[PDB]
């Protein structure tokens, strides 16, 4: 259970993990944020979207980082 | 240089993963761990799939050594077989009625997530959007 | 659905029994729930083909199939019950014979056709072990002189050799 | 209603019939029926289905 | 129990009892990469000690090639304090 | 390399075996077609005339007379759901655009195939998928249309034949055994030919989400 | 009690099966799960792999395998071939007979190099005759007694076995084609079974298997069942590209 002190330290360590009660909302929103961080990181899906819509890389990443805030609806209750 | 004897050895590990004892399955699991980390990248993934089929049932276990060697086998097998295959093994029991099974699957998925959280972005399922949330990812299905 | 595996062969395994059940139709149950002592086959079994006509035609087919080499019958679950049948049609087959002579009873021996051995073509006689002597009676009566394939039938109780 | 798995653990019969009702609807949906789908233009530049095409075809026009 | 307060550029060392094994994997083979520890488990009387025995720093703690394939060596000072 | 321009983003293209002749389908998001381009330009010149003060001050002529080449000056194209298209018939060996079909306002072409149905003969037809009124980050559509052109002048200009309405963005077309397979979203439907519309001889309905390719041996 | 109001949210299994788009999945305890719409969409996704059987059970994993007797492991062929097993059997019997005193005498004066087995026999087994065992593809978890479960869902008629042929009266081997089984006889006589009307019998509703024989004795095909006008019982009881791989080694 000191293992648990370390393990909810691990929950505090890695944003996106889970535990047996985790809610569909936390799960899917964390995966959605991660999806955004990687669309930004990988230099080429950025071209994919930039080219799919008719936007430009500054436009693209600005949208993405705005969306990063409430990507999957408002919260659960 | 295990890419040679992996075939010779599989039917003996499947033999000893169908029960013989706790220690029998603890040890066959350790063997799977090290085979997987050796054969990383040489294409012998069908054999490690076959042995996943036999190791994964031991997931519900209690003895510390046994469940621990099992978890080790699944990290090794994660690098060697890829994280799709193991996210698919871990899909259905994330949201299960029970709590023993919910907890083991969230333990695994945590370790699958920490290491290689960035592949999974192309491995997550398609999870439909109900009324007041948006859950589909339209980013990924722009055509071009 | 439920079929009596009669003359249920000892070593003729329930696995191939169910494989033949499938090779005929709906293999849903193949069971010969045996003696609580022996383990070997108990002479009558339940074969469920979940379609009634499926089991019916599968039974018509797997009768006279040589289970343990011996004809065993799929049906509804030696004091001289042998009948002599002459003016015999040489143009028949053995399962056709079992289905033509099995209408009034079981056939504990398929029709043994007393054919010449020089060639392999018969001279027109046979004998058939049916279930009952009243069975041989009724069948031999309905086919006394009656319409056989090419040479009209003539049947009655059989002689002993 | 057949003893297929889809109803197992549904024990009340009105539930069973409405369940198998929507199931029926879905099976008929995802069936491809050439009668209503497979469609035929007559010679006259206007279109009908397979059924009606053969209907008026073999009752003496097409 | 682990320190895990994040990594640095200070190498770790092994007593001679503990000579040879990896820090976690407990291997004896094919070590690839050197170990690094945190300043806090670097200072003072803890300079040059055995991450495992606590004995004197003489031989260099290393990382079994499996541990580097799975990058369990990118977490920092794993000192069992 | 040697580069022969276009004006809308190129999506896909197919080949003309008779004359080596290339049919490109190009189309863009976030753009007005030629028509609406000029029309809202002159219309904004009109509403511009109306300052009510010297009447005298005239800039509308200079508006309609300026044309600042978007090739350097960025493209005067905007909105959110605002699509634009073109089909172009060009020669690979030299860059002449021997024909240009320039489509409707929001009718976005996303798939192309040249085929000869065998009920008829060697009169080729070009088929084009053209979705209608799409949005991208929600998803939504109005509907698809199947543009057939008869590809005449031995294959050096298209004349329209018919545009069959259809359920979805028709994102893939494939010539297949004297007919055409068509992916329209979740459906995989097999089409044969008329000249009132296009008639469906087969359907399959089991594809998971959305059919972005068909390749057939 | 709040768990009890969520328990009144705890819908009916019919509630579920009618709601859901794919009803095969819905199981017993599905409903006591905090998010059954998810749980069911997941369990109905492609390619995913369901929880083991045995989380419900009170017995642990293979304590049910406890009872039986089991036969020792069976080596691979290409390792038997190299003849190791007989070497080891012989050495075994030797050292089980020998007595303690002689054991230590051999400890102090060894029988050095009693045996030999040549390399290139080994190296050719492991590097020249090693072969793919039978593997099971993604998903098919092993559960207790699975190897005992015989096999099912071969509704096909042509499926015959050699022991099946022998203990039914039919032939085994290359003659499993040209042998119409004793059930195709009454297939020709009164029809094939009316739940396998989508099955055609070979020599009875199908054509002659390779080099079959027409005739009415034991060993032939008899009268292919036909109408009085000549059309068979069904099908035809008588009988009336470029698959090259792209990357392949020379
Ligand atoms: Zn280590
Ligand atoms: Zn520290
Ligand atoms: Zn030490």
């Amino acid at each position: 259970y000191t293992i648990h002190s370390q393990l909810e330290h691990l929950q505090s360590k890695y944003i996106g993990t889970g535990h047996a009660d985790t809610t569909k909302w936390e799960w899917l929103v964390n995966q959605h944020r991660d999806s955004y961080c990687s669309y930004m990181g990988h230099f080429d899906l950025l071209n994919y979207f930039a080219i799919a819509e008719n936007e430009s890389k500054a436009r693209v990443r600005f949208n993405l980082m705005e969306k990063m805030l409430q990507p999957c609806g408002p919260p659960a209750d | 240089m295990g890419k040679d004897y992996i075939y010779a050895v599989t039917p003996l590990l499947e033999d000893a993963l169908m029960d013989r004892d706790l220690v029998h399955r603890q040890t066959a699991s350790a063997v799977v761990q090290h085979m997987s980390l050796g054969v990383y990248g040489f294409g012998c993934e069908d054999s490690l799939n076959h042995l996943l089929n036999y190791v994964w049932p031991n997931v519900f276990e209690t003895s510390p050594h046994v469940i621990q060697a099992v978890m080790g086998a699944l990290e090794g097998l994660r690098v060697a077989i890829g994280p799709c295959r193991m996210l698919q093994y871990c899909l259905q029991g994330l949201f299960h009625p029970a709590r023993k099974v919910r907890d083991v699957y969230w333990k695994i998925y945590n370790s699958i997530y920490i290491g290689s959280q960035d592949a999974l972005i192309a491995h997550y399922p398609r999870i439909y959007n109900d009324d007041k949330n948006t859950y589909i990812r339209y980013e990924l299905d722009y055509i071009l | 659905a439920t079929v009596y595996v009669g003359g249920l062969d000892e070593k003729v395994s329930e696995p191939l029994l169910w494989e033949l059940f499938l090779q005929a139709g709906p293999v849903v149950n193949t069971h010969m729930p045996k003696d609580r002592v022996t383990g070997q086959h108990q002479g009558y079994g339940f074969v469920e083909f979940l379609s009634e006509e499926d089991a019916d035609y599968a039974i018509k087919i797997m009768n006279m199939i040589k289970l343990y080499g011996k004809p065993i019958r799929v049906n509804k679950a030696d004091v001289g019950a042998n009948i002599f049948i002459g003016n015999l049609d040489p143009e028949i087959d053995e399962k056709l014979l079992y289905d033509t002579f099995s209408a009034f009873g079981v056939i504990l021996q398929t029709p043994k056709i007393m054919r010449d051995p020089d060639t392999g073509n018969s001279k027109g006689y046979a004998f058939i072990n049916f279930a009952s002597f009243d069975a041989s009676d009724a069948a031999i009566e309905a086919m006394n002189g009656q319409y056989l394939c090419n040479r009209p039938i003539t049947v009655s109780y059989a002689f002993k050799k | 209603i057949p003893n297929t798995a889809h109803f197992a653990n549904v024990t009340q019969i009105e539930d069973a019939v409405s369940l198998w009702a929507k199931l029926k609807l879905q099976k008929a949906s995802e069936r491809w029926q050439p009668d209503t789908e497979e469609e035929y233009e007559d010679s006259s530049g206007n279109v009908v289905n397979k059924k009606t095409y053969e209907d008026l075809k073999r009752q003496g026009l097409l | 129990i682990f320190c895990r307060k994040q990594a640095g550029v200070a190498i770790g060392r092994l007593c001679e009892k503990c000579d040879g094994k990896c820090v976690i994997c407990d291997s004896y083979v094919r070590p690839c990469t050197l170990v690094r520890i945190c300043d806090e488990c670097n200072y003072g009387s803890y300079q040059g000690r055995c991450v495992i025995c606590g004995g004197p720093g003489v031989s260099d703690a290393y990382y079994c090639k499996e541990c580097t394939i799975q990058e369990k060596d990118r977490d920092g000072c794993p000192k069992i304090v | 390399q040697v580069a022969f321009p276009l004006q809308y983003t190129p999506r896909k293209f197919v080949i003309h075996p008779e004359s080596n002749n290339l049919i490109i389908i190009e189309t863009d998001h976030n753009a007005y077609t030629e028509a609406t381009k000029a029309q809202r330009k002159q219309q904004m010149a009109e509403e511009m005339v109306e300052a009510a003060g010297e009447l005298a001050a005239e800039m509308a002529a200079a508006f309609l007379n300026e044309n600042l080449p978007e090739s350097i000056f960025g493209a005067p194209k905007a909105g959110n759901g605002q699509w634009a298209s073109v089909i172009r018939v060009m020669n690979p060996i030299q860059g002449n655009t021997l024909d240009l079909v320039q489509l409707e306002q929001n009718e976005a072409a996303f798939s192309v195939a040249v085929c000869r149905f065998s009920n008829t003969g060697e009169d080729w037809y070009v088929l084009v998928g053209v979705a209608k009124d799409l949005i991208l980050n929600p998803r939504s559509v109005a509907g698809g249309f199947v543009y057939t052109y008869k590809l005449v002048n031995n294959g050096e200009k298209l004349e329209f034949l018919h545009k069959t309405p259809v359920e979805e963005v028709p994102a893939a077309i494939a010539p297949f055994q004297g007919r055409v397979l068509i992916g329209v979203g979740k459906l995989l439907r097999v089409y044969d030919l008329g000249k009132k519309k296009l008639l469906r001889k087969c359907e399959n309905k089991h594809i998971a989400n959305y059919i972005s390719g068909i390749q057939t041996i | 009690s709040k768990k009890k109001l969520r328990r009144m949210n705890r819908f009916t299994v019919a509630e579920l099966k009618q709601l859901v788009a794919r009803p095969d999945v819905v199981e017993m305890h599905d409903v006591t799960a905090q998010d059954p719409k998810l749980l069911v969409h997941l369990k109905a996704t492609r390619n995913s792999v369901p929880v083991p059987r045995h989380w419900c059970f009170k017995r642990k994993y293979l304590q049910g395998k406890r009872g039986i007797e089991k036969p020792p492991f069976e080596l691979p062929d290409f390792i038997k071939r190299t003849g190791i097993q007989e070497m080891r059997e012989a050495l075994q019997e030797k050292e089980e007979q020998k007595t303690m005193k002689s054991k230590m005498r051999e400890k102090v004066r060894p029988k050095m190099g009693k045996i030999d087995i040549d390399y290139q026999k080994l190296h050719d087994a492991f590097f020249k005759w090693q072969t793919k065992p039978k593997l099971t593809i993604h998903g098919d978890l092993y559960y207790e007694g699975k190897e005992f479960e015989t096999r099912l869902k071969e509704k096909k008629p042509g499926d015959l076995s050699d022991e099946l042929r022998i203990s039914l009266g039919m032939p085994v081997g290359p003659n499993a084609h040209k042998v119409p089984p004793p059930w195709l006889i009454a297939m020709q006589r009164y029809g094939p079974p009316p739940s396998y009307p989508n099955l055609k019998i070979p020599g009875l509703n199908s054509p002659i298997p390779e080099s079959c024989s027409f005739g009415y004795h034991a060993g032939g095909w008899g009268k292919p069942p036909v109408d009085e006008t000549g059309k068979p019982l069904y099908g035809d009881v008588f009988g009336t590209i470029d698959r090259t791989p792209w990357g392949e080694l020379e």
